[PDB]
C-alpha cells in the first residue's frame, strides 16, 4: 500500500495520459480518417467533401 | 524552538538566493537593451552569491575557525579527485574524438569508400565541441555540452548495432550482420559513463502538465490555464 | 400491477445495487486479459515489449468501455419518454406561458371561462460551423461528485480535490502522523474494508477569527482526496431539535448512521458533537 | 484499581498502539503502564490547554512549545520527580510504587504511579498519619528543586 | 534524541561475547578488543556485527577510534540519537 | 442590463406556500426553465422566507424537501453555465 | 576573486535542489534488506521521539517530492506500463512469492559481499608492506566500511591501492564518492 | 450485509403503514460461560 | 555573539504562560526591553 | 490536536510559503545564458 | 487437445489467485457505480408516485430477503 501511494504521487500526467488521452484522442482519429480514406473510391465528394 | 529555527533559516536563505538569481537575470536583460540608470557596474552579474547569504557565511566562517583554535605525485596522490572546475568525462570526450577522426580518416584512405571519413570527422567535430564546452561545468553551456555528447555517442552505438558499416559488407548473409564492435563498446562505455557523472542539467524542459497533474493543485488561475491549453477552456469548475 | 412499470422509466424502478453487482461480475471476468496477452505473445527480438504492454492495456480498457457504451445505450429514454418529453415541453412551457401573460395582461371554473374566451375573442444542424466563418465529457478533468445513492426514490462527496500539500502544518504537529499514517496505509492496501468501524475525537480551539477557515474539515478532506475515497459530512445542530420534551432528531441520527453503514467504505464526519454531549 | 470490562479492552487497544510507538508487535506489561500514563496525562492537558490559555506541552513547534525542551529545562523536572519518589519510598506506609517517568507526552512534569490496596481502608478512611505523610511527599519536589 | 545507554551497553556486551566466544560476565565494559580474544582484523568483524544487530551506519572515523566496549556502545548510542533529524 | 442577460425573478411568499410537495416540482421547473434559457440571472426576494433554519414549524418534509432540492439544483449536477442565484435577505443569520 | 562584493575565505559553491529522494529512515546503506516492518533502533529511544519513523513515511511519500520525480517524458510514459502491470495486473499472491525469493537472494548477496570485502582488506594489509617495505601490517577500519557502504568510486580504490604499494601511509584516504544525480535528457527521459 | 437486510424489511415493514432480538448460547466457544466462572459471588 | 533572523514581536497567552511559569528574570527582561 | 496555526507567525510564512512551492514548478535554471552573453563584438 | 485445454486451465488459474479485492486501492477513474461515472440521472417524467414502492421489492428481490 506503501508503494503503491507513493507510485501514484509521482505518475499524474502518465496516469491521465493513459486513460483519457491515448485513445480517444491520438490513436483513435488518426484510424478513423486512414480507415475511411483506404475505402471510399478516388473522387472529391468522397476524400475530401463528406469528410 | 531550535528545529523551527533551523526551517526558518533555510527557508529564509533560500529566498533570499532566489531573488538575487531572478535580479542578475533582469539586470542582464534590462542592459543588453540600453534602459539601465549608467551607475549600474556590469561586473556585479558576476557575484554569483548573494551579498547578505555571504555575510553571513562569512561572519559564521571566521567564528568557527577563530573559535576552534582556542602520473605520481608523491605530496597528494589524489590530484584527480579535486574539483577543477570542469565535467570529469572531459579528457575522454576529446581522446574518443581524435580516435574518431583518425580512424576515420586512416580506414577511408585505405579503402575508398566515402562513409567511415564523413562519420568519423563529423563525430569528432561534435565530441570536440561539446569536450569544449565541458571546460566550464557551473555554467549552462558544460550542461548542454553533456548533453550533445550523450546524443552523439548514443548515435553511434544505435548506427552500429543496427545498421552496421557500410565498408563491412560481405557476399554472405548472416556474416554481413550487424553486431557490436569496438568502436560501439566505448561509444557505449562513454554514454553510461556521462550518465553515471552528472546529466542532471536543464531539468525544466519535458512535455507539458495534463489536466491530470493539476486535479489536485491548490491554485485556480493554474488550473485553468492547464485546462484551457489542453482544449478544455469550457469544462465548469465546480472546484 | 404491470401499467405501473410498463408506462414508466426504466431506471426509476431498478435499484442501484443490481448494475453494481453486474459490473463487478464483469470487472472480475476480465482482469486477467493483461497477463493472459503478455504471457501468449512473448513465447531486436523483444524491442517490441513496449508494444505488447501498450497492447495489452490499450485492449483492457477497450473491453471495459465497450461494457459502458452498452450499458448506457440501453438505459436512453424509448420512444414513449421521448413523445412525452418533446410534446409536453410544447404543453406547458409555450402555450402555458403565453396563457399566464394573457391572464395577468387581462386581469373557480368560471374564471378559466371568461379567460378562454376573452382570449377567443381578441386572440441543418452543421450550418452554423460554416456561418461563423464566411461573415466536452467534464469527467475527463472534473472527477469531483456530488451525489445521492442507495436511496433515491444522502449528499456523498466523491473524489474531492484536495491532498496533504493543502495543509502544510501537518508537517511539523508530531502527534499526528502515526493515527494518518496508519489510516492511509490501511486504505490503500485494500484492508479498510473489513476493519471494525471507528470514531475519532477532533478538538480545534475556539476560533472566532475573521477567517471561513476550518482546518477539521480541511484534514478530513485533504484524507478523503489523498485517497480517492468518498466521504460524508452532516452537523450535529441538525438533531438537537427537541419538543413537548420529546427529541426528534435523534433518531433521524442513527437512521443516518445505518445509512452511512451501507455505503461502504467511507468516511463519515459529524461536527460541534457537544450540541448533544453536554 | 476501579476498572471494569470496557475499560480493560480499551486498554488492550491503547496498550497494542503504546507497543507499537516503540518498534514492536508483542504487548508488554511496560506498555499498560505506559497506556495508564498516557491517558492520565492526556486527560490532565486537555482539561488545562483549552479554547486558548496553555502553556504546558512542549513539542508543538508553536511560539508556545520549544522543539527540544532546553536542558536545564530537563535537569529541573529529573530533580522534582526524584525528590518525590525518594520521600514517597523512605515513608513508612506510602503506596507502593510502579513507574516513575519523566516528560510524558512531552509536557514538563513527571508522573509517578501507585499501585495502592483497596482492603486497608476500604475506600472510606483517613487517619492522621496519611495525611502528614502526603503532605511530606507533596512538598519534597519543590524543596528538593 | 534522550536514548538509553544502559539497554545499547548490555546488547552490545552481549554481541561481543557471543562473537568471541566468551562468556559475558568476562566482559568487562572498560575492557578492550585484543585482551578479549581478538586481532585487527576481527574488530572489524564485530563492527559489521554491531552495525548488523543495530541497523544503523558506523561513522568511519569514529570507527578508527575504537578501543573499549564503552567507546563502541557510546558511539552507537550517539548513532541511534541523531536518526530522525 | 449592463451584463447584457435575461433577468428572471420570484419572491418567497409562493413558493413557501403550505400546498405539500408543490416545492419541489416548483423549483425543480424554474430550475430547469433557467438552464434552457441560460445565460439568466434569478433575482429572488426575501430568502429568508424558504431559507428558514431547522426546526420550525414543519415535520422536515415540506420545507426541507424545497430547500434540499434547492441545493441538489445548486450543487449535484452542477451545469449551471452562466446561471446566478441572486438572493436578497437583512437577516442573514437566519439562513440555514 | 571573481566576486566583487564579498569573498570570504571560503569560495562560494552553488546549492541546487535534490534530484532524488533520500534513503528511507529504515535501510543500511548496505546491500542486506530492512526488517521489513519495524527498525531495531526504534526500541532504544523515548515513545515520544518516535514520531520520526512516520513522519519520514509521509514525507517520501507526500510531502517533499523534489519536482524531478514529476518530469513528464517519454520514457516515463511507458514506465508507467511496467509499473501498472505489477501494481494492478498481477494477483498480490505471486507478488509475494517474488518478494519472498528476492529477499533471500539479496540475503545471500549480502553475504557474498561481506567476504570479499574481508579478503579485499587482507590484500592491502598484505600489499602495504611491500609498499612501505618495513612493519605495518595494518590497514584501515575506515576503508573497510566505506568498502561495506559503497563510498568508493574506482578512481579512488585505484589511486589507494598505488599509494599504499608506493608510499605505505595507510591513512591517506581518498576524499568520498559524491551522490549521482538523476539522469535527464529532454522530452526523450 | 444483515444491516442491509434488516434496513430494507424494517423500511418496507414501515412504509406499509419487533425487538425480540433472541440470542442463542452457544457452548463450544471458548468464551463459553460457566456456571460458576463468576468471582465474588 | 547562523542565519539573520527578525523576529515577530507578538506575545500570545500561551507565550506569556511559558515565559511565565519556566524562565529566569533575565529572559523577562530581555522582552521587556 | 491541533496547533491554531491562523493566530502564529512562523506557521504563517512558512505554510504560504509551501504551498506557493509546491504549487507548481518555478525554478528556471535555462535563464542565465543571457549571463553567458554580455561582451559581444558583433 | 490437453495443452489446448491447459492454456485456459491456467489462465482460471490465474484469475483464481485474485480472489477479491484486497489489494487493490481506489481509482477515481473508475468508480464502483456505473451512474456516477456514466453521469445517470432521472429526470422529471416517467415519475409514478407509487414506483417508488415497486422500487422496494425489486431491492427486496435482490437483497435476498424472501419476505417480499
Ligand atoms: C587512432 C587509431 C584509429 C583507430 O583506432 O580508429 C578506428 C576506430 C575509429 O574508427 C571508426 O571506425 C568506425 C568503423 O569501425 C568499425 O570498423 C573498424 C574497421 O573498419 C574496426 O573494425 C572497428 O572495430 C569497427 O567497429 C567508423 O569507420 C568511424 O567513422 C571511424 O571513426 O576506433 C576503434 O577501433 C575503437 C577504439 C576503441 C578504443 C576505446
Ligand atoms: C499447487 C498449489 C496451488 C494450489 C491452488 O489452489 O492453486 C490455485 C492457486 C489459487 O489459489 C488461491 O489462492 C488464494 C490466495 O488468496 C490470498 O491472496 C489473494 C491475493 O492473490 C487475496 O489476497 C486473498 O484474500 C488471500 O487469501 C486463496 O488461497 C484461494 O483459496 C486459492 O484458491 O493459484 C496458483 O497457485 C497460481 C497459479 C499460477 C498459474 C500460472
Ligand atoms: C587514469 C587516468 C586518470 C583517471 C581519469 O579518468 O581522470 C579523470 C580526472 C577527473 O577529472 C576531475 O574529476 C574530478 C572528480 O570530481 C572533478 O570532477 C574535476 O572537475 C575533474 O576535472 O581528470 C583528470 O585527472 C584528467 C586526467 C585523465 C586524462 C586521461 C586522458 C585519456
Ligand atoms: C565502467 C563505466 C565507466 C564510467 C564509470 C564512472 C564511475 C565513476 O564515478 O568514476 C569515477 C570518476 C568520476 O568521479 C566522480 O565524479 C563526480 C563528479 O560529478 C563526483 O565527484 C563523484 O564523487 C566522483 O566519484 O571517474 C573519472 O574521473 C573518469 C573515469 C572515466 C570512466 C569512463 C571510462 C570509459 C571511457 C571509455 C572511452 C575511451 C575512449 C578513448
Ligand atoms: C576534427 C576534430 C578533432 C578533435 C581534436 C581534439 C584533439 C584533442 C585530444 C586531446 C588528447 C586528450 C589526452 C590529453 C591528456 C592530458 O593532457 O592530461 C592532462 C593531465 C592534467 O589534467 C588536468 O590537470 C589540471 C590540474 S593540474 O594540471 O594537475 O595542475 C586540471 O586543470 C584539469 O582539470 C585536468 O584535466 O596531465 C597529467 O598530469 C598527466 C597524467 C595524465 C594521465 C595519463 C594521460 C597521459 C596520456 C596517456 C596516453
Ligand atoms: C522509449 C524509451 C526511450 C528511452 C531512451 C533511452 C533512455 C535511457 C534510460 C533512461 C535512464 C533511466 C532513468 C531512471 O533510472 O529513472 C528511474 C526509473 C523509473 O522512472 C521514474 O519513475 C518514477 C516513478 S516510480 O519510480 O516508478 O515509482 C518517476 O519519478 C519518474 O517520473 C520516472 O522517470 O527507474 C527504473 O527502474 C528504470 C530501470 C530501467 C532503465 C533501463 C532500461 C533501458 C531502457
Ligand atoms: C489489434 C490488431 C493489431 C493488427 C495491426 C493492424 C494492422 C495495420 C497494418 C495494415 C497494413 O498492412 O498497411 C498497409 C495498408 C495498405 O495496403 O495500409 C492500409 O491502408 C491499412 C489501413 C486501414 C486500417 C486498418 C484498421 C485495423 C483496425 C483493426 C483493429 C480493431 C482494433 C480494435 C481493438
Amino acid at each position: 500500500g506503501e508503494r503503491i501511494w507513493a507510485w501514484r504521487n509521482r505518475s499524474e500526467n502518465e496516469r491521465w495520459f493513459w486513460e483519457v488521452f491515448a485513445w480517444d484522442r491520438l490513436i483513435f482519429p488518426i484510424l478513423v480518417i486512414v480507415a475511411w480514406e483506404y475505402l471510399v473510391p478516388n473522387h472529391l465528394v468522397w476524400a475530401v467533401l463528406a469528410p | 524552538g531550535d528545529r523551527m529555527s533551523r526551517r526558518l533559516e533555510d527557508i529564509n536563505k533560500a529566498e533570499r538566493q532566489r531573488v538575487w538569481d531572478a535580479m542578475r537575470v533582469a539586470a542582464a536583460h534590462r542592459y543588453a537593451s540600453g534602459q539601465m540608470p549608467a551607475w549600474f557596474d556590469p561586473e556585479w552579474l558576476q557575484q554569483e552569491e548573494a551579498p547578505l547569504n555571504a555575510m553571513d557565511r562569512m561572519r559564521g566562517e571566521q567564528r568557527r575557525i577563530e573559535e576552534q583554535q582556542q602520473w605520481w605525485r608523491e605530496d597528494d596522490p589524489y590530484w584527480p579527485l579535486r574539483d577543477w572546475g570542469d565535467h570529469p568525462m572531459r579528457w575522454w570526450t576529446l581522446a574518443f574524438a581524435a580516435i574518431m577522426a583518425a580512424g576515420g580518416l586512416a580506414t577511408s584512405v585505405a579503402t575508398g569508400y566515402v562513409e567511415p571519413v564523413q562519420a568519423g570527422l563529423g563525430a569528432g567535430a561534435l565530441l570536440a565541441l561539446a569536450g569544449a564546452a565541458m571546460s566550464d561545468a557551473r555554467c549552462v553551456p558544460g550542461a548542454l555540452g553533456v548533453k550533445l555528447a550523450w546524443a552523439v555517442c548514443a548515435l553511434i552505438v544505435l548506427k552500429e548495432v543496427s545498421v552496421g558499416w557500410q565498408h563491412k559488407r560481405k557476399r554472405r548473409l548472416a556474416a554481413s550482420a550487424p553486431r557490436l564492435e569496438l568502436t560501439g563498446l566505448a561509444a557505449a562505455a562513454l554514454c553510461a559513463g556521462y550518465m553515471l557523472t552528472d546529466m542532471s542539467g536543464m531539468g525544466e524542459v519535458a512535455l507539458p502538465p495534463n489536466p491530470g497533474a493539476v486535479f489536485k493543485s491548490p491554485d485556480v488561475a493554474y488550473r485553468a490555464s492547464v485546462w484551457q491549453k489542453w482544449g478544455y477552456g469550457q469544462v465548469q469548475m465546480r472546484v | 400491477g404491470f401499467l405501473v412499470e410498463w408506462s414508466s422509466d426504466f431506471i426509476t424502478i431498478i435499484p442501484e445495487n443490481v448494475d453494481i453487482y453486474i459490473w463487478n461480475v464483469f470487472s472480475k471476468i476480465y482482469r486477467t486479459i493483461p497477463l493472459s496477452f503478455i504471457s501468449t505473445t512473448l513465447g531486436q527480438k523483444m524491442v517490441a515489449f513496449p508494444i505488447l504492454l501498450s497492447l495489452s492495456h490499450l485492449l483492457h480498457r477497450r473491453i471495459l468501455y465497450l461494457f459502458d457504451t452498452l450499458f448506457s445505450t440501453i438505459t436512453q429514454p424509448d420512444t414513449d419518454l421521448i413523445a412525452r418529453q418533446e410534446k409536453g415541453t410544447l404543453f406547458w412551457d409555450i402555450w402555458a406561458d403565453f396563457l399566464v401573460t394573457a391572464a395577468d395582461y387581462y386581469n373557480e371554473q368560471n374564471s378559466l371561462i371568461e379567460n378562454i374566451s376573452n382570449d377567443f375573442d381578441n386572440l441543418n444542424k452543421i450550418k452554423p460551423y460554416f456561418e461563423a466563418y464566411f461573415s466536452l465529457n467534464r469527467w475527463s478533468v472534473n472527477q469531483f461528485i456530488t451525489y445521492q445513492s442507495w436511496h433515491s426514490h444522502l449528499f456523498i462527496d466523491y473524489h474531492p480535490p484536495k491532498t496533504f500539500s493543502h495543509i502544510p502544518a501537518l508537517k511539523y504537529n508530531s502527534i499526528l502522523q502515526q493515527p494518518i499514517g496508519s489510516l492511509v496505509c490501511q486504505i490503500y492496501s485494500g484492508l479498510f474494508n473489513k476493519q471494525i468501524s471507528k470514531n475519532i475525537l477532533l478538538v480545534n480551539p475556539k476560533t472566532t477569527s475573521n477567517n471561513l477557515v476550518d482546518y477539521n474539515v480541511l484534514l478530513i478532506q485533504a484524507l478523503a482526496g489523498e485517497t480517492e475515497m468518498k466521504i460524508i459530512t452532516d452537523n450535529a445542530q441538525r438533531y438537537a431539535l427537541v419538543n413537548r420534551g420529546f427529541a426528534i432528531g435523534i433518531k433521524l441520527l442513527r437512521e443516518v448512521f445505518d445509512a452511512i453503514a451501507l455505503n461502504t467504505p467511507c468516511i463519515f464526519l459529524l461536527e460541534d458533537i457537544h450540541a448533544i454531549g453536554e | 484499581a476501579g476498572f471494569t470490562g470496557a475499560d480493560v479492552m480499551g486498554l488492550m487497544a491503547r496498550a497494542a498502539r503504546m507497543a507499537a510507538r516503540q518498534g514492536r508487535h508483542a504487548i508488554t506489561e511496560d506498555d499498560i503502564y505506559a497506556a495508564m500514563e498516557n491517558k492520565t496525562m492526556e486527560a490532565t492537558l486537555e482539561a488545562s490547554t483549552a479554547g486558548d490559555g496553555g502553556g504546558l506541552v512542549g513539542g508543538e513547534g508553536v511560539e508556545g512549545s520549544p522543539d527540544p525542551i532546553p536542558p536545564q529545562l530537563r535537569r529541573a523536572v529529573s530533580v522534582y520527580e526524584a525528590g518525590k519518589a525518594l520521600l514517597a519510598y523512605i515513608t513508612p506506609d506510602y503506596e507502593e510504587i510502579a513507574r516513575v517517568s519523566v516528560c510524558p507526552l512531552n509536557v514538563l512534569t513527571g508522573f509517578t504511579l501507585f499501585v495502592e490496596d483497596e482492603d486497608k481502608n476500604v475506600n472510606a478512611i483517613l487517619t492522621r498519619s496519611e495525611l502528614e505523610g502526603r503532605m511530606v511527599v507533596h512538598l519534597a519536589g519543590r524543596c528538593a528543586e | 534524541a534522550a536514548v538509553d545507554k544502559a539497554k545499547v551497553l548490555e546488547d552490545v556486551r552481549s554481541i561481543i561475547s557471543t562473537q568471541l566466544g566468551t562468556e559475558l560476565e568476562k566482559v568487562a565494559p572498560e575492557a578492550k578488543f585484543v585482551d578479549l580474544g581478538a586481532d585487527s582484523l576481527d574488530t572489524v568483524e564485530i563492527m559489521m556485527a554491531l552495525e548488523e544487530k543495530f541497523e544503523i551506519a558506523l561513522e568511519e572515523e569514529g570507527a578508527e577510534k575504537i578501543a573499549t566496549v564503552q567507546d563502541a556502545a557510546d558511539m552507537i548510542a550517539a548513532q541511534i540519537a541523531a536518526k530522525g533529524n | 442590463a449592463e451584463g447584457g442577460v435575461r433577468m428572471f425573478t420570484c419572491s418567497g411568499t409562493d413558493f413557501y406556500d403550505v400546498y405539500s410537495g408543490v416545492g419541489a416540482r416548483r423549483v425543480r421547473e424554474t430550475f430547469d426553465r433557467l438552464r434552457n434559457a441560460a445565460p439568466a440571472i434569478l433575482f429572488i426576494d426575501e430568502f429568508d422566507a424558504m431559507g428558514a433554519a431547522r426546526g420550525a414549524q414543519a415535520s422536515g418534509d415540506e420545507s426541507a424537501s424545497i430547500i434540499n432540492e434547492l441545493l441538489v439544483q445548486m450543487d449535484g449536477f452542477e451545469d449551471n453555465r452562466g446561471i446566478v442565484v441572486l438572493g436578497a435577505t437583512n437577516r442573514p443569520g437566519a439562513i440555514d | 576573486t571573481s566576486a566583487p562584493f564579498i569573498s570570504p575565505m571560503t569560495p562560494y559553491v552553488p546549492e541546487e535542489e535534490p534530484t532524488r529522494t533520500p534513503p528511507s529512515i529504515k535501510d543500511t546503506g548496505t546491500l542486506r534488506p530492512a526488517s521489513e516492518w519495524y527498525p531495531q533502533w526504534m526500541q532504544y529511544r523515548r515513545r515520544e521521539d518516535n514520531y520520526v519513523f512516520w513522519q519520514d513515511k509521509f514525507m517520501r511519500c507526500s510531502t517533499d517530492i523534489p519536482w524531478a520525480e514529476k518530469r513528464w517524458t517519454l520514457f516515463s510514459t511507458v514506465w508507467y506500463l511496467v509499473q501498472q502491470l505489477r501494481f494492478v495486473g498481477t494477483p498480490p499472491a505471486l507478488r509475494y512469492v517474488a518478494f519472498l525469493g528476492w529477499r533471500a537472494l539479496m540475503f545471500q548477496v549480502y553475504a557474498a559481499h561481506k567476504a570479499l570485502v574481508l579478503w579485499q582488506c587482507k590484500l592491502d594489509a598484505g600489499l602495504a608492506r611491500i609498499g612501505s617495505g618495513g612493519a605495518t601490517a595494518t590497514f584501515s577500519k575506515t576503508m573497510a566500511l566505506r568498502r561495506l557502504h559503497w563510498r568508493n568510486s574506482p578512481l579512488a580504490e585505484a589511486l589507494y591501492a598505488l599509494n599504499l604499494y608506493k608510499t605505505g601511509r595507510v591513512h591517506l584516504l581518498p576524499p568520498v564518492a559524491k551522490p549521482i544525480p538523476r539522469p535527464t535528457f529532454f522530452w526523450l527521459f | 450485509k444483515f444491516r442491509r437486510q434488516e434496513f430494507i424489511r424494517y423500511r418496507r415493514e414501515m412504509l406499509h403503514v419487533t425487538p425480540a432480538r433472541e440470542v442463542r448460547i452457544d457452548t463450544g466457544s471458548p468464551d463459553f460461560i460457566k456456571w460458576d466462572d463468576i468471582n465474588g459471588i | 555573539q547562523d542565519i539573520t533572523i527578525f523576529g515577530n514581536d507578538f506575545l500570545n497567552l500561551k507565550t506569556i504562560n511559558y515565559l511565565s511559569l519556566y524562565n529566569s528574570k533575565n529572559k523577562i527582561l530581555l522582552q521587556l526591553m | 490536536c491541533l496547533p491554531n496555526i491562523h493566530t502564529s507567525n512562523i506557521l504563517n510564512f512558512t505554510k504560504n510559503y509551501e504551498i506557493f512551492k509546491s504549487a507548481k514548478d518555478t525554478s528556471n535554471f535555462g535563464k542565465k545564458i543571457i549571463l553567458n552573453e554580455m561582451q559581444n563584438l558583433t | 487437445a490437453a495443452v489446448a485445454a491447459g492454456w485456459h486451465l491456467a489462465s482460471f488459474a490465474l484469475n483464481l489467485a485474485f480472489w477479491g479485492v484486497e489489494g487493490m486501492p481506489p481509482d477515481r477513474y473508475w468508480p464502483t457505480s456505473p451512474r456516477i461515472r456514466l453521469q445517470i440521472r432521472p429526470g422529471r417524467y416517467g415519475n409514478m408516485d407509487g414506483g417508488q414502492r415497486v422500487y422496494m421489492d425489486y431491492l427486496a428481490r435482490s437483497e435476498g430477503v424472501p419476505l417480499n
